[PDB]
């Protein structure tokens, strides 16, 4: 016969397969995965931070104060907020919130956050400030907004507003106010006792005048009228002016601001999940170190790129030989 | 493949090799066996594993807030947008596709290269004082024990010391003996 | 003594593609994956005709235009062909409010369909014969033919308070309008009452406009303007409109319902009657190919476009000389 | 990545083998002739479509609409957009021309490499029974006729039934 | 002993190393980066055309005459605006400029630019045009912006104005005029006399009407009142028909403007440096051929792709041993 | 390397050739030295330069105006421009990055490719007249002299002039 000697390679009972620019579906000894595709399922913190979750509120009916949304808590500070896709209170009274997707922008990623007293109801003794409807209704009783006050006339005379506040705390302030559209004379005069009206509101920055539209309209929420509100934000030592002779929505409660980093809105059904991630989806957290991910492409963090691709596996191994 | 090694003249892996990822098969009289070549098998394993981390660690990824913030009055900025994310995927997914495809076939000559390397190292060591059987095998036209063997696998084979010894085998087959 | 020997194949091809480390190599096959061929005729989009207005635009052929076509067919369309400099615009010189985001919606429609919801016979009170020297018919003055001009009947101009409730099944679309007048004068002469005011409301929209009366430059012929307005109204929800004067009335809605979206082809071409799946507005494109060089402004599922004379892949070998 | 057969030490092609890419050409008693081998060139030729099925194949294309909807006071918004679209143009436009470069440059070798197989297969079968002339050829020294040439091809070629024919050749050669 | 002839390959002293797909740190006999990283740290032209650097102005104080800017300036035409990170003059009465990033886009590449006299102060016979203010000085004295006068009451008298220019000049003409809002009763009576007013700005185009807001408002310069500017572009043989009784900030200079090409705003500390380039950046120039480069974003120009990385370095040589 | 040839069984490059990338080194009777093979490296300084003329040519560079022209109540359209560019700076640093690791690779073993096509072209000349060493020599067996030297770089060796001696040389041995 002879002595011999043989070159060769390794050789496995594993099926896995790549594929390559020639050749396909070529079984290898061993192969990874670089495509990620797994996710807990849950609402995780992003860096250390907790997300604010607003359960069953739209961000315009939980800085206003809905009634039926005041479930919440103080949450000093946050990395994004989730919101339902449709959340069931969002204006309990029809009308708007001005820049609301600006605002909604501003309050994602928050430093600090604390309401506060700017404005307290006896600021008002030749007004009425008991206004309630019905369509902001809390356990059935017909309510209001928490943090903004419904001006009425009182004693049949609606004396003409010229009030200041100034912001002497150190931080900046949300402050949010509104005007009230009336839909006939009889209602303007009922309320407030005087035919036109205007709400002109003042800062170093800020100059508006708002004019009611005495119009019909059709019913929203039980009420053919609206109330449109604005916002803006107050620098440190420097105060808001409000003139108005009636219609006007004035605020309660602000909110100390500290703005330093910069998210969005994720919309998303699903709950807390008492975790920590770097990359955050709407069906769930990814605790990855793979470059390509085909989970979600609406994320929020330090996350793979977005394919779309069932998987992408690399040879490590030689082509393996059949059995 | 590219080189002839894997899938060409030499047929199959081995089963039987578990320590490595290229090795040698010998049979004598004192019997048989498998060793690995432990410096190309730690080689290619070193390289391989450079080739998936340069892959993944030359990635570079920073903080996003990927969102639907436009309203229906601004349908036309959500289309830039639209555009936009779409046109990222398209880029992402070819280029992460093709990656591996490219990548894939480059490695797969990779092991076609080492065995191949491997068997030249053997061919130019034994010369005439063994025969290639064109499958990746040399016979020896010489007794070649144990302690022989490992010669031909360290790269200290002794060709002069066997010349004598093969040269009398190769005229037994050449007469029809 | 015999010889056998090695080889490789070699043809009359003059092909030449080119590699990383040489240029201008001759090979014996290839392949081109640009695509640079068109047909030059606007096709379908997937199976459905595009909207062409030939000479009119999107305000006037939305808004009555009499030079515009009074209505043609095509109940649903893929994408609007627009003119680069379409000739009737707007006959009456004006505005429409959010001209972009109305064309953004109509570039995809799923159903189509013109609806009488005020008749001219509704205004028992006021004179709905207006017409101007701007808005040519036949060489006599016109208006617009889905909105109505109301003018003042026996020196008198009662406040309109009508209210239109979409009893469809689908979405209306209603487009009204203020006019402005040249001077106090013309406002007496036109609507008598001085201070004139357009209210709108709905179950989202609370709008009220008011005349601006000054001089301004002549656009044909005609000094005064007449600034348009839009909304998207919900079925089971109702309009309600409110004037004393300077409302344009609307006469005729458009049913619409939408199912996707596009955008807006400037071309000067016409109809080709054929079908693509991806149309530019200098032809139609049929390719599998994953690159294009023909043009950028591209509808439909496309190759990418590139900066690129030709993309060829080398198929067969190294070519030799002729022997 | 050259592997020395084409434009190497085989010059230049064969325009009589129009049956395959890779084959064969003898010369002998009952004459010459060319012989593609079926089994290179149709592995070439699947392995090279696939490249091109890939490329095209593995393009993702989704429904976009692509116009200009700003008005002049809008001009910041527009810029954006051509901020991208001139974007994705730079990135696809020096993929493709780089990818193109990259693999035509791969194919060339996958060629050459098949060719240098099919010359090593044919010398592993013929040992000392034929010399190497250097130019892809080899001599052999015992007399092959078609039937001999058709085992080289196939690879069924029969060492032991010349070994003593070529040597008793090889011995006369003076 | 028998003679011996060898094939090998070059090597040198060359320590300088490339990357790897598959091996890190490997040395070659030679390399080159495709990578730029280098800068003249100056501001230059684009293209042979100068930039406008506005040494201490924004574009809106520039536009409307700040008394603390430079007047007027030579050139004519430029590619791109220079401006400070934090630019010291602005609107100096405090107010709002509207459309006034829509504005800097469209003035941030201009061929042709020329400053006209439209209506001289001569043309308000019945009004009195010398407004002045502390909130704009210059030299320490109270002063206005330089084209556009603070029309204001005389002889306890403000008749309704009506004024219409033609553009009779060749170029479009860029107009800018302002509203004044009030703080109280008694200072619209004091300036203006009728206490109701309202500008009305009339073009083929344009149909404005703004009214006065009086209300209490912060002092910003010292002046708790406010002036809103408004801009347009005003189309040859065109005419724009003024129409205000009170608080109407008439202008005085217009603008010749041409445009044919687009460019943006640059915030650069820097200063200019007599120099060219297809390149720049707010910290310096770019020459080079290579594709990609590591040393600003926001570059104006034909540049190199910019990348997050500190070398790309090909191997060109051999494997050095 | 891919191929042996580079690092391989020719271990490490020589610090005594300074012109050309490859070459030989001869060992006789009259003395020693290098010599470059001109063919060859100007072949490969040729293929090196138009790969990194490829890879700078290609880059399509079109004139932009890159800037922040959105104001505080417009985060989300700056935003979408962050996005925007960021997405490119990651596309355009993963790919120029990776582009350097693959097209280094490809080099180094352009350069060992041809190294060993060398060896092969040297190596087919001398058949039997000489004694493959194994690392990258060939130790004649004929006595070759500075003018046959030559004639191995030139491509002109007389084969069958010392077919003779080196048979005679070849018996000694054995
Ligand atoms: C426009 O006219 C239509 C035609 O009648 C009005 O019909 C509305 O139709 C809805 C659906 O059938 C009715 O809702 C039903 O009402 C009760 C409450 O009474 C509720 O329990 C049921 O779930 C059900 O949805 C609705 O009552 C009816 N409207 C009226 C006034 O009878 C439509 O309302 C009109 N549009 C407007 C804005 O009024
Ligand atoms: C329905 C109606 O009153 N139509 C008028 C029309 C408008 O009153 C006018 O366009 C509002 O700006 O104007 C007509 O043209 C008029 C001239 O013939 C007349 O010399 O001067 C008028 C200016 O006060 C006005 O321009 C028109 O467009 O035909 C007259 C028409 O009855
Ligand atoms: C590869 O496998 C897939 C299923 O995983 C099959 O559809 C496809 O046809 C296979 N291709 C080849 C070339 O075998
Ligand atoms: C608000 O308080 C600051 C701090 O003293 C003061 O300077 C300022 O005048 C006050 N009022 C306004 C309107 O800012
Ligand atoms: C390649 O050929 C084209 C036309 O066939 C010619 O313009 C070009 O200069 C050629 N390039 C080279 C490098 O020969
Ligand atoms: C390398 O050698 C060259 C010439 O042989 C010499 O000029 C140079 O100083 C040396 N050192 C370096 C680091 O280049
Ligand atoms: C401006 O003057 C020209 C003089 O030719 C005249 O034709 C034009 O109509 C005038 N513009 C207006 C708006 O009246």
């Amino acid at each position: 016969p002879g002595d011999q000697i043989c070159i060769g390679y390794h050789a496995n009972n594993s099926t896995e397969q790549v594929d390559t620019i020639m050749e396909k579906n070529v079984t290898v000894t061993h192969a990874q995965d670089i495509l990620e595709k797994t996710h807990n399922g849950r609402l995780c913190d992003l860096n250390g931070v907790k997300p604010l979750i607003l359960k069953d509120c739209s961000v315009a009916g939980w800085l206003l104060g809905n009634p039926m949304c005041d479930e919440f808590i103080r949450v000093p500070e946050w990395s994004y907020i989730v919101e339902r896709t449709n959340p069931a209170n969002d204006l309990c009274y029809p009308g708007n919130l001005n820049d609301y997707e600006e605002l909604k922008h501003l309050l994602s990623r928050i430093n600090h956050f604390e309401k506060t007293l700017i404005i307290p109801k006896s600021s008002w003794p030749n007004h009425e400030t008991s206004g309630v409807s019905a369509a902001c209704p809390y356990q059935g009783v017909p309510s209001f907004f928490r943090n903004v006050v419904w001006l009425t006339k009182k004693n049949d005379a609606y004396p003409t507003i010229k009030m200041s506040y100034n912001n002497t705390n150190g931080e900046d302030l949300l402050i949010l106010w509104g005007i009230h559209h009336s839909n006939n004379a009889a209602e303007q005069i009922n309320l407030y006792k005087n035919p036109t009206t205007y709400v002109s509101v003042g800062t170093s920055t800020l100059n508006q005048r708002l004019v009611p539209k005495i119009a019909t309209r059709s019913q929203v929420n039980g009420q053919q009228g609206r109330m449109d509100f604005f916002w803006t934000i107050l620098k440190p030592n420097d105060a808001i002016h409000f003139e108005s002779n009636g219609n006007f929505i004035a605020p309660e409660y602000a909110y100390k601001i500290v703005k330093k980093g910069d998210s969005t809105i994720m919309k998303s059904e699903m709950e807390y999940g008492h975790c920590n991630t770097k990359c955050q989806t709407p069906i769930g957290a990814i605790n990855s170190s793979m470059p390509f991910h085909n989970i979600h492409p609406l994320t929020i963090g330090e996350c793979p790129k977005y394919v779309k691709s069932n998987k992408l596996v690399l040879a490590t191994g030689l082509r393996n030989s059949p059995l | 493949g590219l080189f002839g090694a894997i899938a060409g003249f030499i047929e199959g892996g081995w089963q039987g090799m578990v320590d490595g990822w290229y090795g040698y098969h010998h049979s004598n009289e004192q019997g048989s066996g498998y060793a690995a070549d432990r410096e190309s098998t730690q080689k290619a394993i070193d390289g391989v594993t450079n080739k998936v981390n340069s892959i993944i660690d030359k990635m570079n990824t920073q903080f996003e807030a990927v969102g639907r913030e436009f309203n229906n009055l601004e349908r036309r900025i959500e289309n830039l947008n639209k555009k936009m994310e779409d046109g990222f995927l398209d880029v992402w997914t070819y280029n992460a596709e093709l990656l591996v495809l490219m990548e894939n076939e480059r490695t797969l000559d990779f092991h076609d290269s080492n065995v191949k390397n491997l068997y030249d190292k053997v061919r130019l060591q034994l010369r005439d004082n063994a025969k290639e059987l064109g499958n990746g095998c040399f016979e020896f036209y010489h007794k070649c024990d144990n302690e022989c063997m490992e010669s031909v696998r360290n790269g200290t084979y002794d060709y002069p010391q066997y010349s004598e010894e093969a040269r009398l085998k190769r005229e037994e087959i050449s007469s029809g003996r």
